[PDB]
RNA sequence: AGCCAGGAUGUUGGCUUAGAAGCAGCCAUCAUUUAAAGAAAGCGUAAUAGCUCACUGGUCGAGUCGGCCUGCGCGGAAGAU
């Protein structure tokens, strides 16, 4: 657990453990030998299913040992499939699709809690219902 | 890496991903044949002669509007 | 450029340009460009001043022009001795008096309104100011 | 150096000082912004 | 709710008025009623600083003069042409 | 205004996801506390990281910031016995 020098904050796919187009820059930057890192990735990758994006934080120690505290679906990627569609934005105020409730998202906020513990269960849900607004989705309960 | 990719993107290149081995940072991309013209003369002008590349064919993909309108004689 | 369609006469006496002006209040929109100096404005400077500030907002809001060239200023051709008749009219001016409301516009925010008038004023040979519509 | 009869503060770091009676603008970041005589 | 400090001007005229406005004070007039009008002089700086408000033109203006304070309304403002100052105000005694 | 702690960023947020991670710009302009924090200007940059900027957590301890109306001066201003 060092600083931000080797700290990379991005990943996308669990099941695709191979360096994907966005994890490319991330991997190459800190010379990450992903192959043996995939075996350590697949201990927790198997716990979650494929179809919901996963990020990672990367920590490299001083003695060339490099480790990680990977994730489960956080804020944006879970609320998207909660609406049913992964995208459909570029026009927040100019589009209006779907209506989602917060009590159902209060359950998936607890799934984000063990993943990316974002402050104040409903106020993080409000932070992320704005990501729904940013994704052109209406939310009412 | 960044420089090569900036120049790949510049030559309409699709930077794709940034891989790495031990002493090198490998980046594979797709580049038009029309902007292949004298590439290694411009490659080692930016990499101090320490880089290399190998061109392979993929497909006759889409030529954009500025590139489609050019060669019409 | 602006020019009188079908006026009565071809030429007009020179005439002094004294006194003050009548257009003083910002009577149509909210932000106007009152003139502080006393000269005259030909049609080419009239066209150029609007052009610079029309594209300053690029379409935005209504823009009114409160001055129109009436005086048909003539010039004599070169290598021609004095006399021999009044010369032909070359350009049309509008005599500007102190306290005259020039270009006026509306529908734009204030800070860019002062900016657009600043781009226009440097094209003018008269020192102007940025004035705002008061009540009554 | 630009001998421009008008001088505008062209950036954030561009400072305007009066050296030898003459108004001069210098910049810490961009040496293209140096100018005088305004 | 604005209050105006003022006083009665004497020896009026063209040059007399021009002599006033080059001394940071300007004339006015108060009329309206079964009485005679009142050519009142009032400070230039003070009322120009407060004419920006809309309540300067939508209120029974409380001008006090020689102790006697009256409630008037603002009829017209004959202002300066290009300088931001003003030349004259008409106060109808409402 | 500086100096140290920092920058209180959920959000690798869509999108065009090749990346546009506040940092291409269209947009929502949501929200976390409601002691220091805009879903963001700027070079820098392939894109992050970035140093900052907005704002000072606290250190010191006094006055201060920018326009307005104007008096008098500077620059703008180079010619031939």
């Amino acid at each position: 657990a060092k600083k931000v020098q080797a700290y990379v904050k991005l990943q996308v796919a669990a099941g695709m453990a191979n360096p994907s187009p966005p994890v490319g820059p991330a991997l190459g930057q800190q010379g990450v030998n992903i192959m043996e890192f995939c075996k350590a990735f697949n201990a927790k990758t198997d716990s979650i299913e494929k179809g919901l994006p996963i990020p990672v934080v990367i920590t490299v120690y001083a003695d060339r040992s490099f480790t990680f505290v990977t994730k489960t679906p956080p804020a944006a990627v879970l609320l998207k499939k909660a609406a049913g569609i992964k995208s459909g934005s570029g026009k927040p105020n100019k589009d209006k699709v779907g209506k989602i409730s917060r009590a159902q998202l209060q359950e998936i906020a607890q799934t984000k809690a063990a993943d990316m513990t974002g402050a104040d269960i409903e106020a993080m849900t409000r932070s992320i219902e704005g990501t729904a607004r940013s994704m052109g989705l209406v939310v009412e309960d | 890496t960044g420089d090569v990719i900036g120049d790949l993107s510049r030559r309409r290149g699709m930077l794709k991903g940034q891989e790495s081995e031990v002493t090198g940072v490998k980046i594979h991309a797709e580049v038009p044949l029309s902007e292949m013209f004298g590439y290694a003369t411009q490659l080692r002008s930016l990499t101090k002669g320490r880089a290399s590349y190998t061109m392979e064919f993929l497909k006759y993909d889409e030529a954009p509007s500025n590139v489609a309108q050019a060669v019409i004689e | 450029m602006l020019q009188p369609k079908r006026t009565k006469f071809r030429k007009m006496h020179k005439g002094r340009n004294r006194g003050l002006a009548q257009g003083t209040d910002v009577s149509f929109g909210s932000f106007g460009l009152k003139a502080v100096g006393r000269g005259r404005l030909t049609a080419r400077q009239i066209e150029a001043a609007r052009r610079a500030m029309t594209r300053a907002v690029k379409r935005q809001g209504k823009i009114w022009i409160r001055v129109f060239p009436d005086k048909p200023i003539t010039e004599k051709p070169l290598a021609v001795r004095m006399g021999k008749g009044k010369g032909n009219v070359e350009y049309w001016v509008a005599l500007i008096q102190p306290g005259k409301v020039l270009y006026e516009m509306d529908g734009v925010p204030e800070e860019l309104a002062r900016e657009a008038f600043k781009l226009a004023a440097a094209k003018l040979p008269i020192k102007t100011t940025f004035v705002t519509k008061t009540v009554m | 150096m630009k001998v421009r009869a008008s001088v505008k503060k062209l950036c954030r770091n561009c400072k305007i000082v009066k050296r030898d009676g003459v108004i001069r603008v210098i910049c810490s970041a961009e040496p293209k912004h140096k100018q005088r005589q305004g | 709710m604005f209050t105006i400090n003022a006083e009665v001007r004497k020896e009026q005229g063209k040059g007399a008025s021009r002599r006033l406005r080059a001394a940071n004070k300007f004339p006015a007039i108060i009329y309206g009623g079964k009485e005679a009008p009142l050519a009142i002089e009032l400070d230039h700086d003070k009322v120009m600083n407060m004419q920006a408000k809309a309540e300067f033109y939508s209120e029974v203006l409380t001008i006090v003069v020689d102790g006697k304070e009256i409630k008037v309304k603002a009829q017209d403002v004959q202002r300066h042409p290009y300088k931001p100052k003003l030349q004259h105000i008409d106060f109808v005694r409402a």
